[PDB]
């Protein structure tokens, strides 16, 4: 067994982190007080679920997680929430004033004064690990902490834990649920500095989660709770292999080996199905072919884009529930003859399939309905470069006039770091085009 | 009040559509870089499809289908026909074609020579035509040596296809011609064929014993108006419309335009567009597409119709701009953005 | 615990500040004696932003009252909520400022400023984490204008990294006390350009026209004008006083509203504005149409004469947030020519469930528009009509000022106008 | 359409299907960047105080 430490930075990371650990507990049968009746080894053990949970002598299963936010209001919810008993105070770190949606404020001004404290709290979790795999970092692009402090943390993690893998779950900025105009700046500043430190990043566009909530869940105006419960279902689908017995993506290294042949291009597109409304009278349960075929619909992609006009570099199919390999192959064959699936010539045309017999767990009273089988597809398509294009365009619109740049320079950042980060993105978009287009 | 942007100032078609939209008093043109638009009349090359459909509360529509270039590129069209089972290599309505890359750069050189050597030995007509998308640059010859050497002197991909040595000639004049069909595909992938086509005729007698002078062999409107001395002699601007052409087919061949030619044209249009529908359809996409196409056909003396190419940014006959452009507003724009007949199109039903 | 320190200076500043604390105190359930008597936990959630908690569960406003004469502040202390203010927070002189910027800034004001800063320091020392300051004052007088801008300069010296926010009443010849108001306003605007992060420009002419034409008040008084400022100040501070996510604090608001440091002067707006047909329900479309209508704005500038750099809208009441988004997007998508296209998504919308007293729902408008240059052009023209003849200057040179300082304020404000002009194109 | 590396356990199974074959900054440098930005902030605040002293 090898442990995984989760790190939640900023409001988005903390609130999403809260939703995942709630789900993790319901999936592993852990109660809000930390007790786990099914764990027969009291006070220890190296089971698959121990990669995410340590154990005390009293039988409490404590998440291997750190929560960081430069303002205490979001993390206080964790301290007084349903699962307040899971964590101990050392795990929750909060400052007194936030980064004001200012990357430079989170990275430099405030980051410099708190970085050593966060590293100390993480070192404590690492010292409980007999074979640490690496870290899972949850954060937003648009927030000043989620963007500015995360990039600082990732730089130091590579220095303090050189041989450890680092995965990201990043929230792509969407105006429908955003109120910060400078988020394109922060997203591109943090992508530039984090790119060389992240082995694999799963971007979630809030626009996509927002429309899935309104379309499939019939929520006219979704809230962060609605968005986060859906996100944690996808996150859970991706991390299940680390928390359950299996042979596919059993450690963080396999995520890079299976999804990222080229290092800079490490942003796999996530696609999830089915998402059914709990308020529905009662839904017709979809087959393996129907949910598989759904993985190639732009409607259930975590980032809206057209994979038909890119090239695949890898493709994982993560099933949960009543799924047997025979039905997966049959559905896959049928989809090839109908769908546009072009792989890069220097990669095999195939699919790695993982099946977990336990169907998706749904939060009681939540919005999602219980389904008999679900799938999450992880595909590395050049089509996700549309996301960078959209973002880089907005960046160029404001930066041409230097609008808002004074806020960043006032925090000790040099203006030249703007163009430096933008040129890195320009090269990133060029890499995608070289791999995808003829 | 619907909003639209104009990103192709050279489009005579959508210059008229933009003129008609504003005349309605319910459409407002924005600066070409304003993202808060309902409709984009986009540029021809590198149209940023990836930035469409991300404006909260705006149904966004564009006048180009992403991926339709596979059909509207010389080499692409050949590759699409030979590799798509819906069209097959034995496709009976497309001339035997081959993709030839100049030797200074897969490539079908040997496959072409094989088919070429077969015709030469079997006493069959062995006249081929070399062309590319980078032309105003065409060569017609019966010797494979001249065709291959002509492409090596260039630096772009070319296509060699069989030259129709037995074209249907109009009389009087003994002259060649081609048929232009305008097809509009709306956001729902309905295939509408404009009831009005045009025959771009050659005003020079067809001469099968001299492919060096390409004035009587190429029916391009620009070539006839620059290098032909009988331009406008038989019809105005070397453009015969369906009413006249149909009356000709009845007086000379005792048939009609619908039976002898139009059925094949409608069949070819369906086959091409239905082939790529799964790849370009915007049915479940965050934005919507429509596109006007210009199909070019050849007719031989057996009244068999052959497909020459498909134009993704076609122009229209001066006489038909008003009607067609209005039709584009009715079926392609107002259908998504309604305002506060006897359709001029022919719907080609099909299975989606 | 993101505390804000409030300061009200001069006649206008204290009369508007008083009404402001009267309005929000009602919204938070604080009675004139500081005792809470509300029925919702949302009232106390963010109460410490503007109120200190004393013994016996008393809430004392975090306000400092400043003036160079006792008169106005005596009316406050004897006013409705006068007893709610901390007695030690009354700092006043006896000389007065005679509507003279130089007296408030250089002579009379200088003698009293240190004692005011002793109270400010006292309030700041007890803040867990001080956001910044908000000042209410006029620019046409002497105390709020001259000494107000003096206090801002000395507060920035001692708290250089805290946000400085002002509500600034701009003079108008239609609602004028003395002919020297353009002098005092031009001198103050240069101080604000340098030392404030956010300034809500409130033109007394706009307040008058709204009272006369829209509200149908035959003879507007200062009290009528202050009702509009009350409701407006309560609207623009809702984001700070109740649970919310957008523009939740002063620095985050500045970061989203000020793309260039000197262009931080906002046009506020309010809706509804009904005359006494007052019981009719107001739909979300109506709320939005009016909120963006120039007649509902208090800068006396035509928005269609310029372009919006950024916009912040706050909707209050139990209403369809879905329907709010639709109408907001409709306004932008129907007039996108008045929004600069080089700041994507520069129109942000925030909702709040608690409506103002006596209204089912309302909407407050905060625009950073280049049209605000019209306001500074009016002041500049009025300034120059007198300065070219050196009229009334002896009131100022008698206090130690030189003409050069007037010529510099003149050029400084013309620069500002030119800065707004280059972004309007 | 080949299936390879089939692995089965009580809680699931995994396999691979092939349709077609193919054809940092040191801790020292981080502190410098952080201190350089802190120095530029100090310089800017000093000029602000200097301006206010005048
Ligand atoms: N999906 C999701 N997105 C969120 C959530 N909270 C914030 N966001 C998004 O994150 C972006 C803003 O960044 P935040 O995480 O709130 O800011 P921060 O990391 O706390 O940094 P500060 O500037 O110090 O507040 C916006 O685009 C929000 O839409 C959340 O709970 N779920
Ligand atoms: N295989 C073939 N057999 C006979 N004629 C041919 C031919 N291919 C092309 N032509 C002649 O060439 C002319 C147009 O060639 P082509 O369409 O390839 O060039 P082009 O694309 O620049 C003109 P357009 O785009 O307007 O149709 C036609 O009028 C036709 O007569
Ligand atoms: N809106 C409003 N404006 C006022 C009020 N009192 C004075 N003014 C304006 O403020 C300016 C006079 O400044 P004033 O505050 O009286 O001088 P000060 O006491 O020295 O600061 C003039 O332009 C007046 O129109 C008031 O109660 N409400
Ligand atoms: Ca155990
Ligand atoms: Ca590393
Ligand atoms: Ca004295
Ligand atoms: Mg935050
Ligand atoms: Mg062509
Ligand atoms: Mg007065």
């Amino acid at each position: 067994m090898r442990e995984c430490i989760s790190i939640h930075v900023g409001q988005a990371g903390v609130q999403i982190g809260n939703a995942c650990w709630e789900l993790y507990c319901l999936e592993h049968g852990i109660q809000p007080d930390g007790q786990m009746p099914s764990d027969k080894t009291i006070g220890g053990g190296d089971d698959s679920f121990n990669t995410f949970f340590s154990e005390t002598g009293a039988g409490k299963h404590v998440p291997r997680a750190v929560f960081v936010d430069l303002e205490p209001t979001v993390i206080d919810e964790v301290r007084t929430g349903t699962y307040r008993q899971l964590f101990h105070p050392e795990q929750l770190i909060t400052g007194k004033e936030d980064a004001a949606n200012n990357y430079a404020r989170g990275h430099y001004t405030i980051g410099k004064e708190i970085i050593d404290l966060v590293l100390d709290r993480i070192r404590k979790l690492a010292d409980q690990c007999t074979g640490l795999q690496g870290f899972l970092v949850f954060h937003s692009f648009g927030g000043g902490t989620g963007s500015g402090f995360t990039s600082l943390l990732m730089e130091r993690l590579s220095v303090d834990y050189g041989k450890k893998s680092k995965l990201e779950f990043s929230i792509y900025p969407a105006p429908q649920v955003s109120t910060a105009v400078v988020e394109p700046y922060n997203s591109i500043l943090t992508t530039h500095t984090t790119l060389e430190h992240s082995d694999c990043a799963f971007m979630v566009d809030n626009e996509a989660i927002y429309d899935i909530c309104r379309r499939n869940l019939d929520i006219e105006r979704p809230t962060y709770t609605n968005l986060n419960r859906l996100i944690s279902q996808i996150v859970s689908s991706i991390t299940a292999s680390l928390r359950f017995d299996g042979a596919l993506n059993v450690d963080l290294t396999e995520f890079q080996t299976n999804l990222v042949p080229y290092p800079r291009i490490h942003f796999p597109l996530a696609t999830y199905a089915p998402v059914i409304s709990a308020e529905k009278a009662y839904h017709e349960q979809l087959s393996v072919a129907e949910i598989t075929n759904a993985c190639f619909e732009p409607a259930n992609q975590m980032v809206k884009c057209d994979p038909r006009h890119g090239k695949y570099m890898a493709c994982c199919l993560l099933y949960r529930g009543d799924v047997v390999p025979k039905d997966v192959n049959a559905a896959i064959a049928t989809i090839k003859t109908k769908r546009s699936i072009q792989f890069v010539d220097w990669c095999p045309t195939g699919f790695k399939v993982g099946i977990n017999y336990q169907p998706p767990t749904v939060v009681p009273g939540g919005d999602l309905a219980k389904v008999q089988r679900a799938v999450c597809m992880l595909s590395n398509t050049t089509a996700i470069a549309e996301a960078w294009a959209r973002l880089d365009h907005k960046f160029d619109l404001m930066y041409a006039k230097r609008a808002f740049v004074h806020w960043y320079v006032g925090e000790g950042m040099e203006e030249g770091e703007f163009s430096e980060a933008r040129e890195d993105m320009a090269a990133l978009e060029k890499d995608y085009e070289e791999v995808g287009v003829d | 009040m619907y909003t639209f942007v104009v990103r192709d100032e050279n489009s005579s078609v959508y210059a008229e559509v933009s003129r008609l939209l504003l005349a309605t008093g319910q459409w407002k043109r924005l600066r070409k870089d304003n993202p808060r638009f309902n409709l984009m009349l986009g540029e021809r090359n590198r149209l940023p499809f990836g930035r469409l459909g991300h404006e909260p509360g705006l149904v966004q529509l564009v006048n180009y289908y992403r991926g339709a270039d596979k059909l509207c590129r010389k080499a692409s069209l050949v590759k699409l026909i030979k590799t798509s089972p819906e069209l097959s290599e034995s496709c009976t309505w497309f001339p035997e074609s081959y993709v030839i890359y100049p030797t200074n750069l897969t490539d079908e050189r040997e496959v072409f020579l094989a088919a070429y050597n077969r015709r030469r030995e079997g006493r069959e007509g062995n006249v081929w035509i070399a062309k590319s998308s980078a032309g105003a640059g065409i060569l017609i010859s019966s010797e494979a040596s001249e065709l291959l050497d002509f492409i090596d002197e260039q630096g772009q991909v070319h296509v060699i296809q069989k030259y129709l040595e037995k074209p249907l000639l109009l009389e009087p004049g003994h002259r060649k011609f081609d048929i232009r069909s305008w097809v509009l595909v709306d956001h729902l992938y309905n295939i509408y064929l404009y009831r009005e086509g045009v025959l771009r005729t050659s005003s020079e007698p067809y001469n099968s014993a001299n492919f060096q002078d390409k004035t009587c062999h190429l029916t391009n409107h620009c070539i006839q108006k620059e290098y032909s001395k009988n331009y406008g002699r038989y019809e105005e601007g070397n453009e015969m419309f369906f009413e006249e052409f149909n009356q000709y087919l009845m007086d000379a061949l005792n048939t009609t335009l619908e039976n002898s030619i139009l059925l094949q044209i409608k069949h070819i249009i369906r086959s091409c567009l239905m082939c790529i529908e799964p790849a370009i359809s915007t049915k479940h996409l965050h934005y919507q597409s429509f596109q006007l196409f210009g199909f070019d056909f050849m007719v031989d003396e057996e009244l068999k119709v052959w497909l020459i190419e498909v134009n993704g940014a076609p122009a229209c006959a001066q006489k038909l701009y008003a009607e067609l452009c209005q039709g584009i507003v009715d079926v392609a724009i107002s259908s998504v953005f309604p305002l506060a007949p006897t359709s001029i199109f022919i719907k080609l039903h099909h299975h989606h | 615990m993101r505390e804000i320190v409030h300061i009200q200076a001069g006649q206008c500043g204290n009369q508007i500040g008083a009404k402001f604390w009267e309005v929000i105190s009602d919204e938070h359930g604080i009675d004139p004696t500081g005792s809470y008597h509300g029925d919702s936990d949302l009232q106390l959630e963010r109460i410490n932003v503007y109120y200190n908690e004393a013994t016996g569960n008393k809430y004392v406003p975090r306000a400092i009252l400043v003036d160079l004469e006792p008169g106005t502040m005596d009316s406050v202390r004897s006013g409705p909520f006068g007893q709610i203010f901390r007695p030690d927070n009354f700092v006043f002189g006896q000389s007065g400022a005679g509507n003279n910027w130089a007296k408030g800034h250089y002579t009379e004001g200088a003698e009293l400023v240190d004692s005011v800063l002793d109270v400010v320091r006292k309030e700041s020392e007890s803040c867990d984490c001080l956001q910044g300051f908000q000042l209410t004052h006029s620019l046409g007088g002497g105390t709020g204008s001259g000494m107000g801008t003096l206090l801002i300069s000395k507060i920035r010296e001692e708290y250089p990294d805290r946000i400085m926010n002002t509500f600034s009443v701009m003079p108008s010849p239609k609602v004028s006390d003395t002919v020297v108001e353009p002098y005092n306003a031009t001198l103050s605007v240069h101080q604000l350009v340098e030392n404030t992060d956010e300034t809500y420009c409130i033109d007394n002419e706009a307040l008058y026209d709204i009272c006369f034409r829209t509200l149908k008040l035959t003879t507007p008084t200062y009290g009528d004008l202050n009702h509009l400022v009350s409701a407006t100040m309560s609207g623009v501070t809702t984001c700070l006083r109740f649970p919310g996510q957008l523009n939740a604090d002063l620095r985050k608001l500045a970061v989203n509203m000020v793309p260039f440091p000197r262009l931080h002067f906002f046009m506020p707006g309010f809706a509804p504005l009904t005359s006494r047909q007052q019981y009719r329900a107001l739909t979300v479309p109506e709320l939005t149409q009016q909120m963006f209508d120039s007649k509902n704005m208090m800068a006396a500038c035509d928005p269609r004469h310029g372009r919006y750099l950024t916009v912040a809208a706050i909707f209050r009441g139990r209403m369809s947030m879905k329907e709010v988004d639709e109408q907001m997007l409709n306004v932008q998508n129907k007039n996108s020519s008045y929004f600069v296209e080089w700041i994507p998504n520069n129109v942000k919308t925030a909702v709040c469930d608690i409506p103002p007293r006596g209204l089912k729902m309302s909407a407050t408008f905060i625009g950073n528009s280049t049209a605000i240059q019209e306001l500074f052009k009016r002041i500049s023209e009025q300034f120059t009509a007198m300065f070219r003849r050196k009229a009334f200057l002896h009131w100022y040179t008698g206090e130690g000022m030189d003409e050069m300082e007037f010529t510099e304020a003149e050029s400084n404000m013309n620069d500002l106008v030119s800065e707004y002009q280059q972004y309007q194109d | 359409m080949e299936v390879i590396e089939l692995n089965k356990c009580t809680s699931g199974q995994s396999f691979e299907v092939i349709l077609k074959p193919p054809s940092d900054p040191s801790l020292e440098e981080i502190q410098k960047k952080l201190e350089a930005a802190e120095e530029r902030r100090k310089y800017q605040e000093a000029e602000l105080l200097k301006h206010l002293a005048e």
